[PDB]
Formats: structure tokens, sequence, C-alpha cells
């Protein structure tokens, strides 16, 4: 099972993040998972779509 | 120009544990564990020492630890040696979302 | 040699501007920030402002607004500073500094530090 029910692609700054989880297809979830956890304790789903989650794969080689 | 509370000068003889003090507000030093150390020799660019208010970079000797408690943020300098004579500055973020830094304290090892 | 290499001392007269580069060497600015601090003669260092050159965000201190515009140029790793309105308070040693990332099997998690500092850049103010 998946652990996203929803997916925004707005740009969540760097101010406001504590840790952002990647987690690839298997484990139970057929699609790639990224999972933000806000300052404000809040768990964010961020879809694989948005440039800005795009761009920040793209360097995290 | 509204800068954290540090001590101007903090000093004691070789091998003695000296603690600086730290004091910002509920807004920076009280409002999250965004609270990082500097050490600045004459002449040099700063260093960081502690990051995240207890967390040590590779290279930064054991000696150097941190605490924080309210609105006041703590380094603390073990087994005092001349190396040690620097400056040190405090920073943190802010919900206003910039960094602060501390005034700056003077640490001088003492002679005979 | 994973450094930030600044641009060579300056000597400006008062009311001129400054430009100020910052290249990374030995690696890039990657998923990192770059902050902008200077530190007047004798005393304390003063956080200027910053940006996240992978998307181009730039935050500033209140008392450099209007005076300090920080660039960056991704593809080169490149920074720039460019403060106007020059006068004796900004002589000055700036510096440029990264703001780095902690990454586990856990994930990313972004620390708001100042972990690689460049050489600093002087510059002075005639008057």
């Amino acid at each position: 099972r998946c652990r996203c029910v929803q997916e925004s692609s707005v740009f969540i700054p760097r101010r406001f993040i504590d840790r952002i989880q990647i987690l690839p297809r298997g484990n139970g979830c057929p699609r790639k998972e990224i999972i933000v956890w806000k300052k404000n304790k809040s768990i964010v789903c961020v879809d694989p779509q948005a440039e800005w989650i795009q761009r920040m794969m793209e360097v995290l080689r | 120009q509204s800068a954290l509370t540090q001590p101007a000068s903090v000093s004691a003889s070789p091998g003695q544990s000296i603690t600086i003090s730290c004091t910002g507000t509920s807004s920076d030093v009280g409002a999250y564990d965004w609270v990082s150390w500097y050490q600045q020799h004459p002449g040099k660019a700063p260093k960081l020492l502690i990051f995240d208010v207890n967390n040590r970079p590779s290279g930064v000797s054991h000696r150097f630890s941190g605490s924080k408690s309210g609105n006041t943020a703590s380094l603390t300098i073990s087994g005092l040696q001349a190396e040690d004579e620097a400056d040190y500055y405090c920073s943190s973020y802010t919900r206003r979302d910039t960094y602060v830094f501390g005034t700056g304290t003077k640490v001088t090892v003492l002679g005979e | 040699q994973v450094q930030l290499v600044q641009s060579g001392a300056e000597v400006k007269k008062p009311g001129s501007s400054v430009k100020v580069s910052c290249k990374a060497s030995g690696g890039t600015f990657s998923s990192y920030a770059i902050s902008w601090v200077r530190q007047a003669p004798g005393q304390g260092l003063e956080w200027m402002g910053g940006i996240i050159p992978i998307f181009g965000t730039a935050n500033y201190a209140q008392k450099f607004q209007g005076r300090v515009t920080i660039t960056a140029d991704e593809s080169t790793s490149t920074a720039y500073m460019e403060l106007s309105s020059l006068r004796s308070e900004d002589t000055a040693v700036y510096y440029c500094a990264r703001e780095p990332d902690y990454y586990d099997s856990s994930g990313y998690y972004p620390i708001d530090a100042f972990d690689i500092w460049g050489q600093g850049t002087t510059v002075t103010v005639s008057s």
C-alpha cells in the first residue's frame, strides 16, 4: 500500500522543510512517492510532476 | 542590528572548561534547533563548530559541545588551549526568515 | 579543494557600487543555499542575504533591502552580491557561505548553518 492519498505540486521552501523522503517503485506501492515532513509537523505528499521537485531529483546523484 | 546577546569576553587558564551563552528570543533561538556556532581566528574566515544546537561536523574536536534551553544556547570548550584563542559567534535562523548572529565572544587563554 | 573561491580586493569611492563573485570549486551549488555575510573591521558577523541557486529564490536582511542584489548562475556555480550606495560603514570583509544538507536512507535534511565559507573579499570605501 502507498502512503499518499493526495499529491500537491506546490513549491515548499527550504525554511519549512524538516525532511524529504524519496520512496521508489515497489515495496507495496507501484508509483514513486516523495514525502515532505514540514517544520510545523504536517506531512505533505508532493507530485513527482512538480518542476522544483524534478530539479531536486536531477541533482540528487 | 537586532543581534543575539553574547558576553563580550570569556577567559580561563589552560586546561580549563569554558561556557559561552547566546540569548535571543522566541522568534529565533527559542523557536527551533536551527542554532549554530562559529570560530574565527584573527585575519581568517569563520569556521563552523556546531550546527543544530549540538551536532559536530567532521574535523571538529569532541572538546566543543553545544546545548539549548529556552531562548538561550550555549557553547562549551573543554581543555582550553592556545589554539582556542579566537572569536566565537552563535547564529540562529528566524521566524522572520533571516539569519541573525550573536554580538561575538573573544576567548582568551590566561597565563601562569 | 571543496571550497568557495571569491573575487579579489576592491577599492571603491563613496556612492559607487560593488559586485563580488563567489565560484564553487571542487563541487556544485546543487540543492544548497548560498548566503552573503559581512564583517566591518574589528566588528561582528552580519548576515546580508541569501539565494537558493536551483530555484533562484532570494531573501535579504531588512537593513540591506534595496542596496543589495544577490544573483546566481547554477550552470557555472557562481554567485554574485551587488551592493550599491557605498559609505564608510560598508568598508568590510564580505564572505559567501554554503548552507548544506544531510542525507541518509531516511531522507533529505536541510541544515541551517554555514559549513563552507569563502576566503573573504575586502571592500574599502575611500571616504
